[PDB]
Order: C-alpha cells, then structure tokens, then sequence
C-alpha cells in the first residue's frame, strides 16, 4: 500500500441489479431461450448473489 | 477462339409450369340449390 | 435492454409492396400510402422515397406517392447533415485514438444510419470496412445480419442468400444459440421467399418458440408464415404435433384475422371438413397471400397444391368414389370437379383415373420403386452431364 509501489486500487463492488441483469443476459446467450424471457425480473429477484 | 461470323447475331427491329391462373371460380350456383 | 434496432423498418417495404399491387383492395392501398408517407416524413426515407417514386410503383396507381423534388431535397439535406455529424464523430474518435471497439462501433453507427435511409451501397461499404476490425464474433454476426436485413428490405433475395451463406460459413466460429436462432429465423424467411417451403416449414415451426428477431417482422406474421408452410408441406402426423396443437399458436390464434383464417383452413383439412374447405381456401388466398410480400409472388403455387392435397386426402381412403358424391362433398358442380381434377392426373401428381362414362373415380395405386427409379435416372443424367461439361472444361486447360 506504500505509494510509489503498486499504483491503482480498483473496486469491484458486488454487482447491482442492472449489473446482475447485464451479466445474466451475457451468460444467457449460450442456450436455447424461449421468446420473451423477462431476465430483468429474474435479476431483480436475485439479491446478494454476485458474478 | 472463333468469331462465328457465319452465324450472325439475331437482329430485332425455382420456376416450373404454373403459367395459368385459376381466378375466382367460386361456383356459388351449387350453393343456390 | 439490448436491441438490433428496427433499422431498416420492415413495415416500410411491407406497405410499399402492398401499395404496388392492383389485386389488393383500394382502401388497403390508401392505408399503405398514408403509412408510407408518414414514415417517409418522420424517419427520413428520402433516398427510399426517391427509389419508390422512380422505380417500383411507376415501374409498372402511383398517384398517392408523387415524386416531390422539394421534399426529396429537404430530407436529403437533413440526411447529409446527419451523415456529416457521424463522420465528425468517427474522425474525432480516430484523432483521440480511442479503443478499436469504439471505432468499430462508430463504423456500425455510420452503416446503420446509411441503412436507416435506404442507400444499400454505402451501407455495405461501411459495414464491410467495419468487419475489418478484430471485434467479437457476436458483433460481426449482428452486423452481417444487418446487411441481410437490408437485403430483405429492398426485396433482393440473392443479396440475402449471399449474406446468409456468409452467416452460416462463420456461424461455426461462434456458437451463441441466440445469435444462431436469429440466423435460423432469417434463413427460414429467405427459404420461404424463394419457393422452397421445405426448410422454411422446419425453421419457421421451430422459430415460433424462440423469436427475438422483431426487426424482420412482427410475431403474428411469423405465425402466419409458419402455419402456411406447415399446412403446405407436413404430413397428417406432423400437422397434429406442430401446427394444430402448438401452444404458441394456440395462444395467438384469436389475435389476427389472417391467423384465424389459416388456422381454420388447417383444422378443416385435418378434421375432414371437406364441405367448407374451398371457401376457406379462397378466404386465405384473399387475406394471407396477396397482402404479404414473400407469399403474394407464390399465390398461384400455394393454391394449386392445396387442391392437390385435398384431392389426395379424399382419394387415399376411398377406391371407387363417385364423381357426384365428390362434387356434393366439395360443394361444386360435377363438371367443374372433372375439369379441376383433369390437371393433376396427366403429370401423375394425383393417383386416380376418371371414368366419365359412369362417373367412377376409381383409384390407381402406384409402386414407389418406379418413381424412385425414374427420379434416380433423371438425377444421374443431370450429374453426368454436369461432370462431362466440367471435365471438358478442365482437360483443355
């Protein structure tokens, strides 16, 4: 943590509901999906889980 | 390579059959009786 | 939410083709004219306005869409200003030397606005240059699906064919099933367009479940196309499990008159409702085939084979049916039925011989060995002629 050494301290906070929706969408483009799946509703149900 | 000058070019001064159309046959005259 | 965006708008070309047919009703033609003029005003179809006014309509009516030069110049100036703005964005990103993802995205923006007004050539150049980057395969799939959608927009089916074969060639380098279902729907629509109906039946029947490509057409029209092809090709078992019991169709039947008519025709055929089959066929021909685009060119082909299918279904079971009984069943005159049935026999499409002295329609059962042998002989002759031609070409070289 001393300055001069390792420089940038970057935060990865646990994903928010929008971030969770984006991650679910990204990983959901790998399987046959029925039309009109409300992924935003599923992510909104998914609380605490991350990545 | 031959020009085929003996045979002049003629001057002018997904598909098979189905060249005819049935149109509106209807034939309601049977429905009349 | 992600979307490939409704660019180009398919309804523009849909109502353009609806307008360009005298067979359709005048009221529907005027409704299409109102819609197309409104969309030209709003979404700036200035190049497409020019194309529609100079070709298409007046190529073959045409009073409603009158080529106004002033309206062709004002909207064109606005379009050129927007293109200039997009060029400024691309050049500013290049000057800032940002990430190559961003420059690729700017290329997509330029190309999608070029598609948004109708210019095929410059849009194709922009998206071809856009592909030159090392962007992810999904972005490439979306871009070349955009050129495929453009090809659908201008009704050039060979353009769509080359775009979709390009899709299939590189689809094995991806694997994302959503991006493959998009291509499946596009390929099914293209196959339905050029008089195939065999692959089209399968892909459209499958696509009723996974249809996220709303930028090609609405879900109702996809259901209509799938029902039409399934009726036109499938056998009495496949109809019972794909088009008459599919919950996707069951939930959507009572939503559109065209879907209702097609479903009624299908259920009449499957339920042996031979009494009202012909009026239902005429209603479907009037309401589902002519108004559309990919089907109106096949209005005769679908109608001719439907009569053949109903005749085959009627004459498969019975062996000595009488002409009078057949005419009573179909609600037509006996002479008209004989005239209609005299067209499917000479080509050996149907299976029967009409005994006009008595009226008996005695059935003839062929042997599949004979037909298979003739087909094999024809195919072998074709392949051998092709091979001889190619060999003559290559041996001289």
């Amino acid at each position: 943590l001393r300055p001069g050494r390792i420089d940038r301290k970057i935060e990865f906070p646990p994903p928010s509901v929008a971030a969770r929706a984006e991650i679910l969408r990204i990983h959901s483009r790998k399987m046959n999906l029925t039309r009109g799946i409300n992924l935003r509703k599923v992510a909104e149900k998914m609380n605490g889980c991350s990545g | 390579d031959d020009e085929f000058e003996d045979f002049p070019i003629d001057t002018w001064a997904e598909n098979w059959d189905d060249v005819e159309v049935d149109d509106d046959f209807t034939n309601e005259l049977k429905a009349e009786l | 939410d992600p979307t490939v965006n409704r660019v180009p708008n398919y309804e523009v070309s849909e109502k353009a083709f609806l307008l360009t047919q005298s067979k359709v009703s005048i009221e529907q033609r005027k409704e299409a004219a109102e819609f197309v003029l409104a969309k030209i005003k709003e979404e700036e179809m200035a190049p497409y306005y020019k194309y529609l006014c100079e070709e298409y309509l007046v190529n073959n009516l045409n009073e409603w869409i009158k080529f106004d030069q002033e309206l062709y110049n004002e909207l064109c100036k606005k379009n050129e200003s927007k293109i200039k703005e997009l060029n400024e964005k691309i050049q500013k990103l290049e000057e800032d030397d940002e990430g190559e993802l961003e420059q690729a995205q700017a290329w997509i923006n330029l190309g999608e606005y070029y598609a948004q007004i109708g210019d095929k050539d410059n849009a194709e150049k922009t998206l071809g240059k856009s592909l030159s980057k090392a962007i992810s395969t999904g972005a490439k799939i979306d871009v070349m699906l955009t050129i495929a959608r453009l090809g659908f927009f201008y009704n050039d089916q060979l353009y769509v064919k080359e775009k979709l074969e390009a899709v299939n060639s590189m689809i094995e380098k991806g694997g994302d099933w959503e991006r493959r279902n998009r291509y499946k729907t596009y390929y099914g629509i293209h196959c339905l367009a050029v008089r195939n109906f065999k692959e089209a039946a399968k892909l459209l029947v499958d696509s009723l479940a996974t249809f996220t490509s709303i930028e090609l057409t609405s879900y109702e029209s996809i259901a209509t196309y799938a029902s039409v092809t399934g009726l036109f090709t499938l056998e009495r078992t496949d109809l019972k499990s794909k088009v008459i019991d599919s919950p996707e169709l069951l939930s959507l039947i009572s939503t559109t008159a065209a879907l209702q008519s097609i479903s009624s025709l299908t259920i009449s055929l499957y339920a042996s409702d031979y009494a009202s089959y012909f009026p239902y066929l005429l209603e479907t021909y009037a309401n589902v085939l002519i108004p559309c685009k990919y089907l109106n060119r096949h209005a005769d082909f679908f109608v001719r084979e439907m009569r053949r299918k109903v005749y085959a279904q009627l004459l498969e079971s019975y062996k000595t049916l009488s002409l009078k009984s057949m005419a009573s069943a179909f609600g037509v005159s006996v002479a008209f039925l004989d005239n209609d049935l005299g067209k499917f026999i000479p080509n050996k499409q149907l299976n029967c011989v009409i005994d006009r002295v008595n009226g008996i329609v005695e059935t003839n059962r062929p042997d599949n060995k004979n037909a298979q042998y003739h087909l094999l002989v024809k195919q072998g002759d074709g392949l051998l002629t092709k091979l001889q031609k190619y060999g003559a070409a290559v041996r001289l070289t």
